[PDB]
């Protein structure tokens, strides 16, 4: 689906790898991953994939072929390369700019049930249980969330 | 014929900076006319519209 | 702000005694220094809702 196009140093390719096999839950058989959890992995390899966008990387895979069938991560690697390298990200006032029309007084913070609301059905499919998980201890007394503390954190760590 | 839309710089600049952030700098200056100027001219549209 | 509110400029609208803002960069200056909106800022001082 992708082509080899660029390649970092072999090392940043050993780490990826040991992560992988972190999270690899196949015992015998470690060459193969998980086709749909490892963008799961690419989350977690410090890039932000769309719901959208991490699904036709993989051209278009059925939940079947994201789960039951495995696949070769290696062959991927060129294209996670090259998602890391597009930069189809906001700045972080880009972001607190974008939630900020999401208020109605100004004070520089957001309401939390709302924004879970908007985070879990506005926007991509999410379940809830991660949104309070994500602003757990961002949330506050009167549940006015600092956006702006609360998104650097997030694309930060 | 006319312009029937109407609308403030200021009230512009805070609804439509999502638009092109980069213009119009969060907190760095002090000017209605340049900054929604700027930021329709980023805007790439019919500049002869408004 | 305290010697930026000196340089308000305000004129009848339609000679019938009602204030509008003449100038409103130094409007603006004011609003930006305490951060507030220089619309809601100079509609407040033309018109006060009591």
């Amino acid at each position: 689906a992708s082509k080899i196009k660029i390649e970092f140093t072999p090392e940043q390719i050993e780490e990826f790898k040991e992560a992988f096999m972190l999270f690899d839950r196949t015992p015998k058989c470690e060459m193969k991953i998980t086709y749909g959890q490892c963008g799961d992995v690419l989350r977690a390899l410090g890039q932000n994939p769309t719901q959208a966008e991490v699904l036709r990387v993989l051209g278009k895979p059925r939940q079947e072929e994201l789960n039951t069938k495995m696949m070769d991560f290696e062959t991927f690697l060129p294209m996670l390369q090259h998602i890391s390298k597009n930069k189809d990200t906001g700045t972080y006032e880009d972001f607190v700019e974008g939630l900020r029309v999401f208020d109605k007084e100004g004070n520089g913070t957001v309401m939390g049930a709302e924004l879970r609301h908007v985070l879990a059905t506005l926007g991509e499919r999410l379940t809830e249980d991660e949104v309070e998980k994500l602003m757990a201890g961002q949330e506050d007394s009167n549940g006015c969330i600092n956006y702006e503390a609360f998104v650097k954190h997030i694309m930060s760590s | 014929k006319g312009f029937p839309n109407r609308i403030l710089y200021g009230d512009f600049r805070q609804r439509y900076r999502i638009l092109n952030p980069a213009a119009i700098p969060e907190g760095q200056f002090i000017d209605s006319r340049k900054g929604a100027e700027k930021l329709l001219s980023s805007l790439d549209i019919d500049h002869n519209q408004y | 702000a305290i010697m930026h509110f000196g340089n308000m400029k305000f004129k009848l609208k339609q000679r019938e005694e009602q204030a509008e803002p003449d100038g409103t960069e130094e409007a603006d200056k004011s609003a930006y220094l305490m951060g507030l909106n220089s619309a809601d800022l100079l509609k407040g001082l033309c018109h006060p809702r009591v």
